[PDB]
């Protein structure tokens, strides 16, 4: 399906595959209670992410083991790019959930966390200045799903070409010049390098939390974490 | 296979 | 900035660091890491030189320049390696006298997975048929991009401006090669998405290297140590 | 500063 869709039809399919914004179990902070809240939430979103991924055109065509490999590789990038998108209207703050809007000061409650907070806030700031659109956001999110572990295949790259066609088409439709289109595409795609960075840091931190026995992790969360070894 | 594998195929 | 697309490629081509050598002399973990880190230390000195010649870079403050380099150093080393390795499938050309396949990665704990990744990236280059012109653009994009995320604003702008110029340059190269507009925007993306994987490989090597320092497997230069320490 | 700062400056 993915390869023969018009760019408008690809946008729509991605838009109606979107998982909902969930809520936190919220309600003082401690390092244990904050990691608890964030991992409870992460685990619940992961179940929706599994269902969202199964509604991404092109993802549905892959083998089960390729699907798994890619979800494992990209799961935290994906949580992170959602978090950032959510946090656009809330500068200086991170909207993990509508009832869990955290600032920099609150990130300090957990050891090693504030550095990742700052990166996420910078990413969210970058999207705000670029005036990122939702249609661009869902394109980006699906690029991550298909791209991040694609080197860890021809079909995957063709679907990626399709999503590139789709981003451009949106930019063109919004009145941008050819030069502005390819520049903005580059800008968007270069941010994924930073999102990959933020993921590998987040992955190390979570692993440090498990090792220090800060928080108990569900099996799902422990499997995703374990795929990064 | 992992828990993930089922979750993904049945979901 | 006031250079043509062709002058941009010229400038970057003329600033390329040399391909360095290792020693000519059944690896231990110590011997290979000694050789690999000695080479990296020697490549870094040249890399600092090369960065000053990436258009728009020296117009940044020293603090920023330092930051970007600390951020990117391993990524730059890696893409360079991957580019040297392109015509040598199954192998990594660290130096013309140090061609290592994946098995030899097993000589150091945790290394062969990094080898596999690097080998996967060189394949991708070979499938795409990456051109030298394209490569030096990507290397320069890595330098400016990796560490960028009130006057601070004015500096960021400048970097994004230079980045925009390299994107135009990449597109110009594809346009000249005769690629349709669709193929041009597809290739640009394929090129840029690889940068994500290089970030990943870099983060892994950084961690691998820090472990090696911790083990005292190998002596590291003050420079290589401070770049490591920067992360 | 750092070693890198001087190498870049010089
Ligand atoms: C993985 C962490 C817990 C879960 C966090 C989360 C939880 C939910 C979510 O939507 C996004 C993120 C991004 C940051 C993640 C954190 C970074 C470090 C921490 O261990
Ligand atoms: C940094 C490491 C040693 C130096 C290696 C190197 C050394 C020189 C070079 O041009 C590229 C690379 C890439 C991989 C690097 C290695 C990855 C892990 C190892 O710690």
């Amino acid at each position: 399906l993915a390869l023969s869709l018009t760019a408008d039809q690809m946008v729509s399919a991605l838009l109606d595959a979107e998982p909902p914004i969930l809520y936190s179990e919220y309600d003082p902070f401690s390092e244990a209670s904050m990691m608890g809240l964030l991992t409870n939430l992460a685990d619940r979103e992961l179940v929706h992410m599994i269902n969202w991924a199964k509604r991404v055109p092109g993802f549905v065509d892959l083998t089960l083991h390729d699907q798994v490999h890619l979800l494992e590789c990209a799961w935290l990038e994906i949580l992170m790019i959602g978090l950032v998108w959510r946090s656009m209207e809330h500068p200086g703050k991170l909207l993990f959930a509508p009832n869990l809007l955290l600032d920099r000061n609150q990130g300090k409650c957990v050891e090693g966390m504030v550095e990742i907070f700052d990166m996420l806030l910078a990413t969210s700031s970058r999207f705000r200045m670029m005036n990122l659109q939702g249609e661009e956001f869902v394109c980006l999110k699906s690029i991550i799903l298909l791209n991040s572990g694609v080197y860890t295949k021809d079909h995957i790259h063709r679907v990626l070409d399709k999503i590139t066609d789709t981003l451009i088409h949106l930019m063109a439709k919004a009145g941008l010049t050819l030069q502005q289109q390819h520049q903005r595409l580059a800008q968007l795609l270069l941010i994924l390098s930073h999102i990959r960075h933020m993921s590998n840091k987040g992955m190390e931190h979570l692993y440090s939390m498990k090792c220090k026995n800060v928080v108990p992790l569900s099996d799902l969360l422990l499997e995703m974490l374990d795929a990064h070894r | 296979h992992k828990l993930l594998h089922k979750l993904l195929q049945d979901s």
